[PDB]
RNA sequence: UAAGUCAGAAUCCAUGCUGGAAAGCAAUGUCUAAGUGUGAUGAUAAACGAAAAAAAAUAAAAAUUAAGUUCGAAAGGUAGAGCGGGGAAGAGCGAAAAAGCUUGACCUUAACUGCUAAUCGUAAUUCCAAAUUAUCAUCUACGUAAAUCUUUUGUAGACGACUU
RNA sequence: AUUUUUGGUAAGCAGAACUGGCGAUGAGGGAUGAACCUAACGUUGAGAUAAGGCGCCCAAAUGCACGCUCAUCAGAUACCAC
RNA sequence: GAUCGGGCAGCAAUGCAGAUCAAAAGGAAAACUUCAAACUGGACUGAGGGGCCUAAGGGCGAUUUUGUCAAAAUGGCUUCUA
């Protein structure tokens, strides 16, 4: 977790090298808060605010039967946005890898997925 | 591939609808969540969203189908809870396992 | 055989109560189903012998109907605390308490530590 | 109730109770297998339960005995009738419930290996005052002429002997792996975990 | 569900009897007078209940009826020390299908309320008595020289030991309850 | 007689006997042309560790009050690595419903290393395994064994059925 | 039907009194069933109940505490089946 | 200080230890009843389509944001199932 946007969404980085979850808008509701915390000493969040993730959507109109695809201009714009993001990430991920790399298993622990064990009891669990 | 990697849903059973000897409300299903035992523990799931998945002929390229609902309330003092779905669950469903999911996390 | 008895001044475990997981001593036997209970961490209670488990600690210093205070003293002098604390029972119990407090990372660790204990034993030398 | 197949060892279990439990489990989707039925217990004089089973032998469809009730004399079926009694067995749902239960006497092949389970509430020791009367099923099925008791015993012994083999091997090796767990390299990791809240 | 203060934390373990003192006077109510006050000890589960018990006994014992008198007050009595075991005697009259009977009973308990509750349960089970029918004549906390019953005197010794011969398995909370487990419990 | 024990009936249960389409099971003779043939669509009262083998005893013991256990558990990828996992043939053992266990050509994979993850846009089953089996379409094989009717017998028979 | 009643050995018989009810009336409970128990009905969702229940058929306690009981004919409750 | 007993002593005469009741002088606390103040998680619902109104605080009885939807999708029909 990085910071909480004004829209309310959570700002998020799986370190894209470790997780594969690159940089994400997420909802508070859809997540579980672990007591494991990594410091971001490299906090860059000022860069990123809501308007950062837009997207451009095709026109679904009553004359095309809401049958839509994106134009070439759109392919381009979106490609450019993507490269831009790829860049902006390393900025954030970079101090991250570092901070995370200094915590013993935290790299693997981040790489891993969270499953329930049969015997588990999510209602009494301590995270 | 051997299995699905991570399944984050708790297993629930569909007991039946909420009923009296001669009468049944089919609006309220009853579930028993795995390793959920007393009213206290059931309460923990109060708002939670629960799914009913089943398979069938191809509908929009997916061979499965779904009914979504929420556990609302503790039914009786062992672990049993009323669930409401969008479409009241079909009755053969009774023998079966439903997915309790942890999605509803709020402040 | 019959070595462990319910006696005036027995050391008992309170299970299935508001007081579960707590040691206590027995001052009197009220009928055949209920005993009179005390200790540092528990009010003076009447409890059905059913809810209780005999601990194999008999304090012969205890006296019939002993006041809460004097009891607490005798109990302290006996080290129910140290003695029980060494018990396989309390050891296991504490271990449980440990497992209780563990986070996602703690589990994960334990898992990698668990895998290692397995795959590494070939280290003869 | 969620384990894929429960297998219950009916030994020292009380008929009616083991019954109700397995029944519910069945209704709610648990697929069960009960074993060693010949070992189930019933509260009462063996006599009294023979009186009773006799009284049952006595019921029949008048004009045509070969229609309707079949009076089954094996412990397996005694239990089975018992459970069918506690389900709505004429209901398609009840049917399913039934199909889930399989029952045997002794412990047949597929079931050597799988772990046998117990219903705690159903135990003679747990349920009945020690000095009150009881029967084992196979004794009843004896009085009513189910011939296999002797065979089952022999067969059981055979399997007991395979057990001692499994176990002994399992012990020997499992001591050797516990001993080598106390060696230096791993003693380290042991300590790491203990501290970790073993 | 209204607890009297001297009842146990677990409502299960004892009946809802409490011991009351009720006192009233002939209705005419003359001011400066030095009234005859009629006072009685009743065991009931309510103030209301106590009033009933009161009046019943009072109309049997004396001329008075309720339209003829006034209730001055109802005061619950409490037991001194819940720290010791005491042997209580109780003297009863109850009504069995044939006739009416005077009984003397003893219970070892921590409260006179407990003595009574135990008395009622017993009287139901062994004698099929109806609570409403039961009349407690007199109640005494017993001095050792005075305790007559064998199941009472049975428990006086310090050398008292019960092995617990059979332990019926009873999980600690519900959270631990399983129908079927992978191994068999033990007794001891 | 309450526990505990003997004797003991034209009784009861068996033994013997007749049925036995119990939509039960076994052993055995021969055959099933052509392939451990493929394709598409499907169904299975219930896949996402739906994980897990001592035996016996509950008035036992020197000693352990709960499977309130233990084991497994990392990315539904690629390239390497290879703790480890699975197993041809044949040879061993194994029968209560023979379910499988050993050895074994070989097949495979975890730590670790590099790529690849992001635009599936703050959720909508995480559609993939295993055991079964239906339908349609097709490629190869145009064969093999046996039965029945049209005959026959009278050890049987209303007709079918049955012996031959 | 409750209570009160007369003839009658008696009757799920024959007659009377007050209040109901059933007929003309469904719903839940007494397994079952005109006159019992709760309760009186427009279509529908929620909640908490009455009568009655909560081992399984069956929603809900194999709850927590008491007393008493072993039947080679146990017992299991209003109107109810003696 | 006084009683008592289901103590250890003691051969007895007696002491140690208790438990109950308790003087003046001090301490420190539990359960119940009543009446109040306040936090957090759920379920069901949103009838109506104004500018009027006032105790000057508000009332008059849900708004906001976002995602998906072209394909038989949604609703229905016939048949069947629970
Ligand atoms: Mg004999
Ligand atoms: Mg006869
Ligand atoms: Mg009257
Ligand atoms: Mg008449
Ligand atoms: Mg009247
Ligand atoms: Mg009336
Ligand atoms: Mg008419
Ligand atoms: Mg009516
Ligand atoms: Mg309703
Ligand atoms: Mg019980
Ligand atoms: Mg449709």
């Amino acid at each position: 977790f990085l910071k909480q946007l004004k829209s309310g969404l959570l700002l998020v980085t799986g370190p894209y090298k470790v997780n594969g979850v690159p940089l994400k808008r997420v909802n508070q509701a859809y997540t579980l808060s672990t007591s494991t915390k990594v410091d971001l000493t490299g906090v860059n969040t000022a860069k990123f605010e809501d308007d950062y993730f837009g997207r451009e959507k095709a026109r679904k109109n009553h004359k095309n039967l809401f049958k839509a695809e994106l134009t070439e201009e759109q392919k381009k714009k979106e490609t450019e946005r993507k490269n831009a993001r790829k860049q902006d990430q390393q900025a954030v991920d970079t101090p991250l890898l570092a901070a995370v790399k200094k915590v013993e298993f935290l790299k693997n622990y981040l790489a891993s997925k969270f499953t329930l064990n049969n015997n588990d009891r999510p209602h009494e669990m301590k995270f | 591939s051997p299995v699905a990697p991570t399944r984050l849903w708790v297993k629930a059973a569909f007991t039946g609808f909420r009923r009296s000897k001669h009468t049944q409300n089919s609006n309220q299903a009853l579930l028993k969540l795995q390793n959920v035992n007393t009213k206290e523990d059931v309460a923990f799931y109060q708002g939670k969203r629960v799914v009913y998945i089943y398979k069938g002929q191809k509908k929009n390229g997916s061979n499965y189908r779904t009914i979504w609902g929420r556990i609302g309330k503790a039914h009786g003092n062992n672990g049993v809870a009323v669930a409401r779905f969008a479409h009241n669950l079909p009755p053969q469903a009774i023998g079966s396992v439903l997915r309790v999911m942890l999605y509803p996390n709020r402040a | 055989v019959f070595n462990k008895f319910v006696q005036v001044g027995r050391v008992v475990y309170i299970n299935y109560g508001a007081d579960k997981g707590k040691l206590a001593v027995i001052v009197n036997i009220i009928n055949q189903n209920r005993i009179l209970i005390d200790g540092e961490h528990i009010v003076r209670q009447v409890i059905p012998i059913r809810r209780v488990h005999l601990t194999k600690f008999q304090i012969d210093n205890v006296e019939l109907n002993q006041r809460t205070v004097l009891l607490k003293k005798k109990i302290a002098k006996f080290d129910l605390t140290k003695k029980y604390a060494e018990t396989s029972f309390a050891k296991k119990q504490a271990i449980k308490t440990k497992r209780a407090n563990l986070g996602d990372f703690d589990r994960f660790r334990v898992m990698v530590l668990k895998k290692k204990l397995a795959r590494t034993s070939a280290k003869s030398k | 109730m969620f384990d894929k197949l429960v297998v219950i060892d009916a030994k020292g279990h009380l008929l009616g109770r083991l019954a109700s439990y397995v029944a519910k489990e069945l209704l709610s989707g648990q697929r069960i297998v009960v074993v060693r039925t010949e070992a189930i217990n019933i509260s009462g004089s063996l006599f009294r339960n023979r009186v009773k089973f006799s009284e049952f032998l006595n019921k029949w469809m008048n004009h045509n005995p070969r229609r309707g009730v079949q009076h089954f004399r094996a412990p397996s079926r005694i239990f089975w009738r018992a459970v069918r009694g506690m389900l709505p067995h004429k209901t398609p749902k009840g049917a399913a419930a039934l199909e889930r239960l399989k029952i045997f006497e002794g412990i047949p092949t597929p079931y050597d290996r799988v772990k046998k389970q117990v219903v705690v509430d159903a135990l003679k020791v747990q349920r009945l005052r020690n000095s009150r009367p009881v029967c084992k099923l196979g004794d009843l099925s004896a009085s009513v002429g189910w011939g296999k008791q002797t065979l089952i015993e022999k067969l059981e012994e055979k399997r007991r002997a395979r057990a001692k083999t499994y176990h002994d091997k399992k012990v020997k090796q499992a001591d050797a792996r516990k001993k080598e767990l106390a060696a230096p390299a791993l003693k380290a990791i042991k300590d790491k975990l203990a501290q970790f809240g073993y | 569900v209204r607890k009297a203060a001297q009842e146990p934390k677990d409502d299960t373990l004892q009946m809802k009897v409490r011991q009351y003192v009720v006192s009233a006077a002939r209705l005419p109510i003359e001011q400066g007078t030095k009234p005859e006050i009629l006072q009685m000890r009743v065991f009931a589960r309510d103030e209301v209940h106590a009033k009933t018990k009161f009046w019943y006994n009072m109309r049997k014992l004396n001329k008075i009826k309720r339209s003829q008198g006034r209730i001055l007050s109802v005061n619950e009595i409490y037991e001194k020390s819940l720290n010791t075991v005491k042997t209580y005697g109780i003297v009863l009259k109850y009504q069995s299908r044939t006739a009416i009977h005077n009984m003397y009973k003893e219970y070892r308990d921590v409260s006179l309320n407990g003595a009574v509750s135990q008395l009622i349960q017993d009287m139901a089970g062994n004698h099929r008595a109806q609570p409403d029918t039961i009349q407690i004549i007199r109640t005494a906390t017993l001095e050792p020289k005075d305790i007559k019953r064998p199941a009472t005197l049975a428990m006086r010794n310090a050398a008292l030991k019960f092995p617990i011969v059979k332990t019926i398995h009873r999980p600690s909370e519900k959270k631990y309850r399983t129908v079927y487990k992978a191994t068999r419990p033990t007794t001891f």
